[PDB]
């Protein structure tokens, strides 16, 4: 016989069938963040079902709004203008910085490690700022929307994303400080949940959870969206699958968000901010208090909406905690007929059983860390 | 020039990676004989796998074999070589060169409804 | 049979001799947009919103007046066809009130929604826009006329179902008005259908006004119990009160009419 | 910023790293909380000629999916695309 | 042989975890939906609807909302025919009532008409 | 256009090989996170003195909602139900009626805010700017029907917060 | 239409369509359409009886080696008398593309898993068996994975309402959470939103 | 009318398995009222059991009730695993919920519900 | 401009009131009905009539883009004032 421990309730349950210290089976059960999003999705329009993307990976907010807005405007045959692209990348790497300090800093608490929490939150605080700035909410914008961002930025706010930037460096350098060359954090970390790529490829994982074992496979480099393709940055690639090396590509992917981040502040276009069809974007406020049509299109698409021409994309981002998928299916109406979510710590944590075997019960709570674990993208 | 890894975690390097993949072209060209001539599927992976076998039978050195095979490392290769075979023992069980099992319903790839 | 052969995109089908542009392209699925036609109404031909492109001709004909020969190719979504429709709706929204929150008939407007579907996005109109004087018909149908584009569906139902014929234009170019001329009271038995053909909201239900509005009311098909006439009906309700009562087609009743009892 | 140079001196050689040239709070430095009003550009359908929808209405041009294969010689093997270019190893910083 | 041969009539009830009240208490109707007479778009009678039978909806005492306790209130069932519809009602035990598509006849236009030597059918004003 | 992170062989010399054990058995980089740690002590912390000091925030801030007015006591709201037709949570309920003047005002204008998601849709699809999202995020309650906002409590906020509200639309409407 | 248009890829459509013509032709068992959306993604709609040498192929193929699977989805779609269509959708690393696999099945026909081929399939088709009750055989635990441990039903078919036909609340008589019919102190406001115009002339049906 | 099945190939095979099923509840059923220290009986317990049993027992198709007993076995392992807790256990109990009005005459005084 | 029941109980600009034997004004016993008693209605009728010499006047409801869609009014019946649909400001042609 062996014990079995059942670790009650983000919230998780999880189902250990252990032998001793080793861990011999890991059933995780979920669904206590079940919450039926994508039918709620159904009975709403489009821009009443963005919303509903910034709650799915709640550290991750702009980022699954702009895999939602990319879905859309695919659907609709439409583009964002240039400077909603730049600000869509911006805060994209904003955003993977908000999700790579949630999971760096919240993978060091678990473990032990209080300190790093406490130094990035403030570096975090400032950029719910820069959120709130932009968007008027601090975590839940609705801010990238299908046909660009919902509102330019307000003046002076790059000069801050400026001054933010130039110092977040040294904040990654005293985080690195306190747990790369740390034993204590080595010995947690350096052999523990070690994933071969081609398990990776074949358990569906995503993003940090492929490019530690080894696979150079981004998809910002390699199916490009906004405009990814006219920044330079570096992909980090690990070597030995396991828990330290994916530390180690999220803090480099933070250097690399930094360094995207300047090249966005140097290359913002001048321009529009929402594609010039009204048909899908709202017109200004003073021209739906002064012209026919623009009143017309802002009534029809803040009651109705837009009409999406039927059809069914798979649209995909490299989101901050892998590939973020919408399989989104119009009827030609201006609700979506399905929209399936597809998120990278669905498979991961599908991965949780395979990654915690021959390990210690104090190896899970850092192989649940190092894949990076929201449970309100993987519930729905 | 030995290669110290692949990159890969849980790939090994193979230290004689032509006439190991030599050994498996010619043994999907033999699994791959057992398929009707007719079949699609014998067609198009003996035309590529004399293809491959043709480019490792004309080039002695490794990483130029890697640059003109396009497959990136030469382990992973070696792995989609096996990976054929595999298939390829699949396919004559499966016999899909055979016509449509059955017709789909009148509307049921029909969208919008 | 007698049939001609005509195309719509290409598309053939034998039609009528006699059979409009307009019924024509309806026999393939395809409604043409409108505002001055109805098909219980006679023909008026001066919205200019049907105009279509018949191909080998260099002018668009209206679709709705217009009758087909034998061997047209219609073409219902050229380039010329869709200049056409973007054209007369330009026309169309250049003296319309900014009134669609204030309006009754938004959300079930046939103005604003072929406005969406062919018109344009934007307004080029830098002026002034005209301002009408409302009219006084009655206590069921509350008149907004500077909302009215003139399609003169009050006026031919009034003359040929009603048969009234107290509706009519006064005035004449962009001063024409729809009206009485008179402080007349427009009580028939069927007063409230032209509520129902007026495609804006320049003539609205007095008692239905300002309460609802039309996506958020659940239509239940019934029947009317004013008279043994038995006319097919939609009671609009919203959040468990019956809010509007609407006709239903029913061609051997109550063609899509009802009396203003019923309404 | 309030900071003696005696704790100043300690800090920075505690932390290795110079902290008063990069600080973490925020001082004077920072943007105004009063802007000045903008005047945010128009796109390019902001114009009086020239400008139909129809030549510019994108959900009209997308189209029912192209059915290539439905069921009611020595042709070239093929690929969903060309293979991937193998990645460059970074100038910048390779860790090499 | 790897196929069986059901003879029986399809009945799914026991696995969709609707409870006995909301199956044999409810008739689903059938129609294809009337146009609003307010417009003259008629793309919302192109498909076939099922609803159900409309339950209480009462006061709310604290705020005057609409509340109900209909689980079915809000379930509207799109369909391209009248048979998808009438087979999924009697797949799932509700009992149905099938209105008939009503189409607009086709109508006799002649704008020459309005200008009659001698029917009725002249037109007094335009 | 990637890098390797942890490629590093380590060098095998006696000097390498010195450095390493030094740090094993002298505990070198614990003495590092020590003085990490210890910089962080002497240094100013980020916590600001609240309820005396307030978190910075901008006008376009989303918080509590409030009915506002014409600058002649006239509500502003001409009951469109946009806002209740975009609403994705569906927290607003109206009902209208035509008033004694012939106005087209609500009866009722209700915000349930808890099911309000504080996304700004409805000040944003309000045509008159009479619904909006104010400054207010200090509203919390003892009691859940107290978030259960009519009218009268909406017209209350807009009147009890509309000098800010107003120079703070004054301030934003330019981006909108 | 340079703006405000999405920008066609015509390179990408025509390599899809030889590609899915490739699939069709190796596979004509099983592939019953082949098609190519002009955002340019391909559609392989095959029987439900070659979900397992369909994937396989596009797993192993030299030519497809689709070895990473995104994502595997249930919609309903209750006028189709196979209501429930299946959608596989399939990431080739090697030739960077991506495709879509789309088969179907009612209520009582059993899928094959897929566990096989993709062990990342687990807890997808778990999923399509807890929301929509499509049963997967030779499923290694196949149980729900989303939905609350006694709950009836499956709740993305579109039969199955908004709300729920329970909820739940603490009884304090019997100390304990219960589940009561559902009743909702504000009933959700369906609107009907359609507008009565065609929005869409290319994707028109053909009328009786 | 050739359809595929699930596991069984006709209706003795289906009732074999749903057989098996209530012998295994049968068996489960004294050890489910003790662990989730149940305040009803077993006796109890072993009605409401044979109730939903035979609350199906209508039913003639093979894949249906193959469908049935799959269900049965996955509440079945949710039982024996405590994976339910004892509030979903006691929901097959439906205490708290009022009884409903079963006459003609008792419904048209409550309400309108036929 | 509000007013009282013979309940006590405050009448609200829509007229809202409970009647006496209406048991719900158990939720104000010990707490507040809040009404807002600056009446839209009493307010706008506090307003001057804009003489203006034009026949059509425009009105956005002031301050440009922070007011209302700009209407058009008609001013041709000298009987009645033209009133702004969504703001209430009311103007007559002074000839
Ligand atoms: C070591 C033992 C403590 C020695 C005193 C000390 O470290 O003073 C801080 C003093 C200033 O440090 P700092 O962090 O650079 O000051 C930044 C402040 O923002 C600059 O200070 P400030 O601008 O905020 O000035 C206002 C501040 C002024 O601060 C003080 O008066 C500090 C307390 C002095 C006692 O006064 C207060 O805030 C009131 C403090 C009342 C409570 C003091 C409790 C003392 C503990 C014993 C009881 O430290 C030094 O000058 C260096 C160490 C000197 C050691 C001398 C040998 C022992
Ligand atoms: C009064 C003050 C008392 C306290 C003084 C120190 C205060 C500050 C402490 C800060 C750090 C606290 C961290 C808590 C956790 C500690 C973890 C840790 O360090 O684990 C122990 C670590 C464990 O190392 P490890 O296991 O991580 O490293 C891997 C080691 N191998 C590869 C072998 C597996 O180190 C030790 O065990 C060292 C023990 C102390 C040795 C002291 C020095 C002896 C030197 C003798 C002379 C040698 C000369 C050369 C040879 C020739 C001889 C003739
Ligand atoms: C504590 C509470 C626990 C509750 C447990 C809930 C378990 C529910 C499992 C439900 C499984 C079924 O209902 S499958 C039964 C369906 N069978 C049929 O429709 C075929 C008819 N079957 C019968 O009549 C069965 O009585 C028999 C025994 C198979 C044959 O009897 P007949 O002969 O005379
Ligand atoms: S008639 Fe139509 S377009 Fe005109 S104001 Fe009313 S809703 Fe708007
Ligand atoms: S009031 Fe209406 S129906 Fe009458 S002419 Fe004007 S727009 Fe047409
Ligand atoms: S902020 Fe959003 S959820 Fe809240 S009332 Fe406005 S539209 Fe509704
Ligand atoms: S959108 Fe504005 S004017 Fe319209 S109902 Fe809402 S608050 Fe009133
Ligand atoms: S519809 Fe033919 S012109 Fe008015
Ligand atoms: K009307
Ligand atoms: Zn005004």
């Amino acid at each position: 016989s062996n014990l079995t421990l059942n670790f009650g309730p983000g919230v998780l349950r999880l189902v250990m069938e252990l032998s001793g210290e080793m861990v011999r089976k890991c059933d995780p059960h979920i669904g206590l963040l079940h919450r039926g999003t994508e039918k709620l999705i159904e009975y709403k329009t489009y821009l009443q079902a963005l919303p509903y993307f910034d709650r799915l990976d709640y550290v991750s907010m702009m980022c699954n709004e702009q895999a939602y807005s990319l879905a859309v405007e695919k659907l609709l045959n439409i583009q964002p203008p240039p400077r909603a692209q730049w600000i869509r990348v911006l805060f994209g790497e904003i955003t993977r910085l908000l999700n790579h300090i949630m999971a760096v800093t919240t993978h060091a608490l678990d473990i032990g490690a209080m300190t790093p929490f406490f130094w990035m939150f403030e570096e975090r605080e400032k950029m719910f700022e820069f959120y709130e700035r932009v968007s008027g909410a601090r975590m839940h914008a609705a801010y990238v929307r299908p046909g660009g961002v919902h509102q330019d930025l307000p003046l002076g706010l790059m000069d801050d994303i400026y001054e933010f930037s130039k110092n977040f460096s040294l904040r990654i350098d005293e985080l690195e400080e306190m747990l790369t060359n740390n034993r204590i954090w080595r010995n947690r970390t350096v052999d523990i949940g070690v994933v071969t790529a081609e398990d990776a490829l074949n358990y569906g994982f995503s993003g940090v959870m492929l490019r530690g074992s080894g696979i150079q496979w981004d998809l910002r480099k390699t199916q490009p969206y906004d405009v990814y393709d006219q920044v330079e940055f570096d992909v980090p690639i690990g070597s030995r699958g396991d828990c330290y090396d994916r530390y180690l590509c999220r803090v480099e992917e933070m250097r690399q968000s930094i360094r995207i981040i300047s090249q966005c502040l140097n290359k913002m276009p001048p321009g529009e901010i929402k594609v010039d069809d009204a048909k899908v974007s709202p017109p200004k406020r003073a021209e739906m208090k002064t012209s026919m049509e623009s009143l017309i299109h802002h009534f029809k698409l803040y009651t109705e909406g837009y009409q999406v021409p039927p059809g069914a994309t798979y649209t995909a981002i490299e989101a901050p905690k892998g590939e973020f998928g919408v399989y989104l299916v119009s009827d030609g109406s201006s609700r979506p007929y399905r929209c399936k979510i597809k998120a990278p710590g669905f498979a991961h944590l599908a991965g949780l059983d395979k990654m915690s075997k021959g390990h210690m019960l104090a190896d899970v709570v850092a192989i649940i860390g190092t894949q990076d674990i929201v449970f309100g993208e993987v519930d729905r | 020039l030995l290669k110290k890894t692949t990159g890969l975690v849980g790939l090994a390097v193979c230290e004689t990676p032509h006439e190991r993949l030599k050994i498996l072209y010619t043994k999907i060209l033999d699994v791959l004989g057992h398929i009707p001539k007719n079949a699609a599927y014998r067609k198009y992976t003996e035309q590529i796998t004399n293809e491959k076998l043709s480019i490792v039978k004309a080039e002695p050195d490794v990483k130029k074999l890697e640059e003109q095979l396009q497959g990136g490392q030469i382990e992973e290769v070696i792995l989609q070589a096996e990976n054929e075979l595999s298939l390829a023992r699949k396919m004559i069980q499966w016999k899909p060169w055979e016509p449509l099992v059955e017709e789909p319903p009148a509307s049921q790839w029909k969208w919008p409804i | 049979s007698n049939l001609i052969e005509v195309f719509v995109d290409g598309q053939s089908v034998m039609v009528e001799p006699g059979t409009t542009v307009l019924q024509a392209c309806e026999k393939v699925g395809m409604q043409i947009p409108r505002f001055c036609y109805h098909e219980r109404l006679s023909v008026a031909g001066n919205c200019r919103m049907c105009l279509v492109e018949i191909e080998k001709a260099p002018k668009v004909v209206a679709a709705c007046a217009m009758p087909v020969m034998k061997g047209w190719n219609i073409l219902t979504n050229s380039e010329k066809t869709k200049k056409a429709r973007e054209g007369v709706m330009e026309f169309l929204l250049a003296n319309h009130p900014l009134d669609c929150p204030i309006c009754d008939q938004g959300g079930e407007c046939d103005l604003q929604d072929q406005s969406m579907m062919f018109g344009s996005d934007r307004s080029r109109f830098l002026e002034g826009k005209r301002a009408v004087e409302d009219k006084n018909i009655g206590p069921l149908v509350k008149t907004i006329m500077t909302r009215c584009i003139q399609c003169t569906r009050c006026i031919r139902f009034a003359s040929e179902i009603a048969g009234v014929d107290d509706l009519g234009t006064t005035g004449r170019g962009n001063d024409m008005q729809v009206g009485t001329y008179i402080e007349k009271m427009f009580m028939s038995e069927l007063s409230g259908n032209i509520i129902d053909i007026c495609p804006v909201g320049a003539l609205t239900s007095k008692p239905y006004a300002f309460t609802a509005r039309p996506w958020e009311t659940r239509k239940t098909e019934s029947i009317d119990v004013m008279d043994a006439v038995g006319s097919n009906i939609v009671v609009s309700t919203r959040t468990g009160e019956v809010m509007r009562i609407l006709p239903r087609m029913h061609e051997d009743i109550n063609e899509e009419w009802i009396s203003d009892k019923t309404r | 910023a309030s900071a003696t140079r005696l704790i100043q001196g300690l800090r920075n050689w505690a932390s290795g790293r110079d902290l008063q040239a990069k600080l973490q709070l925020r001082y004077q430095e920072i943007s105004k909380r009063t802007q000045p009003p903008p005047k945010l550009p128009v796109g390019p359908s902001h114009r009086l000629s020239n400008n139909y929808y129809c030549a510019r209405d994108g959900r009209r041009e997308a189209m029912p999916p192209s059915i290539v294969m439905s069921s009611q010689s020595e042709k070239k093997a093929v690929s969903p695309a060309p293979p991937i270019k193998r990645w460059e190893l970074s100038q910048d910083e390779p860790y090499l | 042989t790897q196929l069986i041969t059901v003879d029986e009539k399809l009945d799914i009830t026991t696995l969709t975890g609707v409870p006995e009240e909301h199956i044999k208490t409810r008739k689903a109707r059938i129609f294809v939906p009337a146009r609003n007479n307010m417009q003259s778009g008629v793309n919302n009678t192109k498909k076939w609807k099922m609803e159900f039978d409309t339950r209480e909806r009462w006061e709310n005492p604290l705020m005057g909302w609409a509340s109900t306790a209909d689980p079915l209130s809000n379930l509207v069932l799109t369909f391209s025919t009248k048979e998808d519809a009438i087979a999924f009602a009697e797949k799932n035990g509700w009992s149905y009532d099938v209105e008939e598509r009503k189409v607009p006849k086709p109508k006799s236009k002649s704008y020459g008409a309005n200008f009659s030597w001698n029917k009725r059918t002249r037109v007094s004003t335009k | 256009t990637y890098k390797y992170v942890n490629l590093r062989e380590p060098s095998m010399d006696m000097k390498s090989v010195t450095d390493r054990a030094a740090q094993t058995l002298l505990w070198t980089e614990l003495i590092r996170g020590l003085g990490m740690t210890l910089s962080y002590l002497f240094r100013e912390p980020a916590t600001i003195n609240y309820p005396f000091e307030k978190g910075p925030l901008s006008p376009r801030f989303r918080g509590e909602h409030a009915l506002r007015r014409y600058p002649s006591g006239e509500e502003r709201c001409i009951a469109c139900k946009l806002c209740e037709a975009v609403c994705p949570a569906q927290a607003i309920t109206i009902e209208a009626e035509p008033r004694a003047d012939g106005s087209r005002r609500t009866t009722r204008y209700d915000i349930d805010m808890t099911k309000c998601i504080y996304c700004g849709f409805c000040q944003e699809a309000c045509p008159v700017d009479a619904i909006v999202e104010g400054p207010n995020f200090e509203f919390s309650t003892e009691t859940h029907e107290e978030l259960l906002y009519n009218k009268e409590k909406l017209l209350n906020n807009g009147d009890k917060w509309e000098a800010e509200i107003a120079a703070n639309i004054q301030a934003d409407y330019l981006y909108r | 239409t340079r703006p405000t248009v999405r920008p066609r890829n015509d390179v990408a459509h025509k390599q899809l369509s030889a590609f899915g013509e490739y699939v069709a032709e190796i596979l004509p068992k099983y592939v019953q359409q082949v098609q190519v959306s002009c955002f340019s993604e391909l559609e392989i709609c095959i029987h439900p009886d070659g979900v397992i040498p369909v994937l396989t192929f596009l797993r192993d193929h030299s030519n497809a080696q689709f070895k990473s699977l995104a994502d595997l989805t249930a919609v309903d779609i209750p006028t189709r008398q196979n209501r429930f269509e299946i959608v596989y959708n399939l990431l080739s690393l090697r030739f960077n593309s991506r495709i879509r696999v789309k088969t179907y099945t009612d209520e009582l026909t059993p899928v094959e898993s897929s566990v096989s081929v993709y062990k990342a399939a687990n807890w997808y088709e778990r999923e399509i068996w807890d929301m929509f009750g499509v049963f997967f055989a030779n499923h290694p635990d196949l149980r729900r994975i989303l939905t609350d441990y006694g709950f009836e039903g499956h709740p993305f078919r579109k039969d199955f309402p908004l709300s729920g036909y329970v909820e739940l609340r603490y009884d304090d008589e019997v100390k304990r959470v219960v589940a009561e019919p559902v009743e909702l102190a504000q009933e959700f406001r369906k609107f009907d939103l359609n507008s009565p115009w065609e929005a869409f002339p290319a994707y028109r049906q053909p009328p009786e | 009318t050739s359809v595929k099945p699930i596991f069984s190939r006709d209706m003795n095979e289906a009732k074999r398995r749903v057989r098996e099923l209530y012998r295994a509840w049968y068996r489960e059923v004294p050890n489910t009222v003790h662990l989730f220290q149940l305040d009803i009986s077993v006796k109890q317990g072993r009605d409401k059991v044979r109730e939903m049993f035979k609350k199906n027992a209508h039913v003639t198709d093979p894949r249906v009730v193959d469908l049935l007993v799959i269900k049965g076995k996955m509440e079945l392992e949710e039982t024996i695993n405590v994976w339910k807790q004892r509030t979903h256990v006691m929901r097959f109990f439906h205490e708290t919920e009022a009884p409903r009005p079963k006459d003609f005459l008792s419904k048209f005084y409550v309400g309108h519900d036929p | 401009g509000v007013r009282t029941s013979p309940t006590g109980e405050k009448v609200t600009h829509t007229g809202q009131v409970y009647d006496d034997e209406d048991y719900r004004r158990v939720r104000f016993v010990g707490r507040q009905k809040e009404v807002n008693e600056n009446f839209a209605i009493d307010l706008i009728a506090e307003q001057p009539v804009s003489q203006v010499g034009s026949r059509v006047i425009s009105c956005d409801g002031g301050g440009g883009a922070l007011g209302h869609p700009r209407v058009y009014i008609n001013l041709d019946k000298e009987t009645k004032t033209g009133t702004c649909g969504y703001c209430g400001l009311q103007f007559r042609q002074q000839h």
